[PDB]
RNA sequence: GUUUU
């Protein structure tokens, strides 16, 4: 599980080959990240927001 | 569940794990669940996505293609007459 | 009616045709409820059995349910 | 009015199915599952966009799986 | 069924379609029903084209487990 | 908190989706469920003003929202 | 969660997974989420069937027209 | 009935 990355600062590379670096506040058993203060990895995306576990090939801890 | 078991079998090893995406990466399989997800501690660069920093990584079972491994981690017979018993 | 043509075709030569577009002509061994199919004595064109032979297999052929589009006779 | 009381009505008759792919079938329902699955009879089978790529002669268990479409006629 | 006939080929070499125009031969040591796969003593063609032409590629290792979402065709070489 | 559960007591804000196929969606949300099917109502899609909108979960890239 | 009984004879645009926007008249449905639509228009691009059914398992998004 | 076969 991901039960020890919470409030961590993580990686993710997407299945389409990009990467984000944020802070997971909260996951479910289909590995749906809901995260906060995204940005690329160089311009920020937001504060909270929800990516769906189907487009996350990898996390990371950072 | 036969591979859930195999994959625990093979904890503490360093493995070699190539995605779909053709991203590669080497690492001690720290954690196996069901969906096949794996956990690495010691992340290398053996095709490597452009990471430095990160020790331990999660990587979606969905999206492995490929996981290397030696012939010595593993019993052959073990996972032969496994097989011939799991139901389908 | 689905159920019962899968039973009603065993030994029967069939053309599958997977999601890539690859067809194979054989005889039915067996099939199970996740579209799993053995052929035995396969041969494998594209698109078409008219089109050029790219393979022939002398023994079984698994073909993997998910990627089977249609099971075909004639 | 259900899905699968219209599906019902066409068996025996001719349906065209188009899948979520670029290619379609026509020809005679004969039957089809809950997972609508479909059997049909002498389908001929269509590239769009067009191309005859085959002629069945027999039944087809069409795959409901990638079908999007399925148009009575 | 097909499973089972697949259970025949145990310690068996093996011919594998994949998705992406990749061949695998080697010798069957495991599978379950997703068709997920270990075997052994295996080598891996990949047909690529590039620049408008057809080129092939290998890769040999010793022990390997597949995924079997990717899957295509299993038969004997 | 689950994202889900965090969506389920979502239901009165507003919220962008992003389907898997470039295209934008901004709207308020009216109704969600366990496989993240949405109803959104005051809605605007890309690549057109629409007073309802359904979408299949299955269609979603990510889901951003507000501060 | 949608109630598309309030579509009855209604103008619906249907976009499907593989790219396939569809026009139609809501004339029935179900809870797989299946569709029956009428004259219906599938925009590939302009291609007219007539009384069709949608497989409800790949329609992506649902507005009205 | 919908992301990890």
């Amino acid at each position: 599980t991901l039960k020890d990355y919470l409030n961590k600062r993580v990686v993710i590379i997407l299945v389409d080959g990009e990467s984000l670096i944020a802070s997971l506040n909260g996951f479910d058993k289909n590995t749906n990240l809901f995260l906060t203060n995204v940005f690329n990895r160089k311009e920020f995306i937001s504060k909270a927001q929800l990516l769906r576990g189907s487009e996350i090939a990898l996390v990371g801890l950072i | 569940m036969l591979f859930f078991s195999f994959f625990k079998t093979l904890v503490d090893q360093e493995v070699v794990v190539e995605l779909k995406n053709d991203i590669e990466i080497k690492g001690t399989l720290q954690s196996v669940d069901q969906f096949l997800n794996l956990k690495l501690d010691n992340i290398s660069s053996t095709k490597y996505p452009h990471l430095g920093s990160v020790r331990n990584i999660f990587i979606r079972g969905s999206t492995v293609r490929y996981v290397y491994l030696n012939k010595n981690m593993v019993d052959t017979n073990l996972l032969q007459d496994a097989t011939r018993r799991e139901v389908m | 009616v689905t159920t019962e043509f899968l039973s009603d075709i065993i030994g029967k030569t069939v053309n599958v045709k997977l999601a890539s577009g690859l067809l194979y002509s054989g005889r039915l061994e067996s099939i199970d409820g996740f579209m799993n199919v053995a052929l035995s004595s396969a041969t494998e064109h594209y698109e078409s059995n008219n089109n050029k032979l790219l393979n022939k297999f002398n023994s079984d052929v698994f073909l993997r349910g998910t990627q089977v589009m249609y099971i075909s006779e004639q | 009015i259900l899905p699968l009381e219209v599906i019902d009505k066409t068996i025996n008759q001719k349906v065209l199915i188009v899948l979520q792919s670029n290619r379609e079938f026509e020809g005679t329902l004969v039957g089809f599952d809950d997972f609508v699955n479909v059997i049909l009879e002498d389908a001929v089978e269509w590239l769009i966009d067009n191309e005859k790529v085959m002629q069945h002669h027999g039944r087809m268990l069409l795959s409901g799986n990638n079908i999007a479409i399925l148009v009575p006629g | 069924t097909p499973l089972d006939l697949l259970k025949l080929n145990l310690d068996e070499r093996v011919y594998i379609k994949l998705r992406g125009a990749r061949t695998l031969v080697g010798t069957l040591q495991a599978f379950d029903s997703h068709s997920n796969i270990v075997l052994s003593d295996a080598v891996e063609t990949i047909y690529q084209l590039n620049n408008e032409e057809l080129s092939e590629s290998e890769r040999r290792s010793e022990m390997v487990f597949i995924r079997g979402d990717t899957v295509t065709l299993i038969s004997t070489p | 908190m689950l994202p889900l559960y965090l969506l389920t007591n979502a239901k009165g804000q507003q919220m962008q989706i992003e389907l898997k196929n470039g295209e934008i969606i901004q709207g308020i949300l009216t109704n969600v469920d366990n496989w993240m099917n949405l109803t959104l109502s005051n809605v605007t899609e890309y690549s057109v003003k629409l007073n309802e909108i359904y979408i299949r979960g299955t269609f979603i890239k990510f889901i951003k929202l507000q501060d | 969660i949608l109630d598309l009984a309030k579509y009855k004879d209604s103008k619906i645009r249907v976009k499907l997974m593989g790219g396939k926007l569809v026009i139609g008249v809501l004339k029935g449905y179900d809870q797989l989420m299946n569709l029956v639509l009428d004259d219906t228009v599938e925009y590939m691009n302009a291609r007219k069937l007539g009384l069709t059914v949608i497989r409800g398992t790949i329609l992506v998004s649902l507005s009205s027209a």
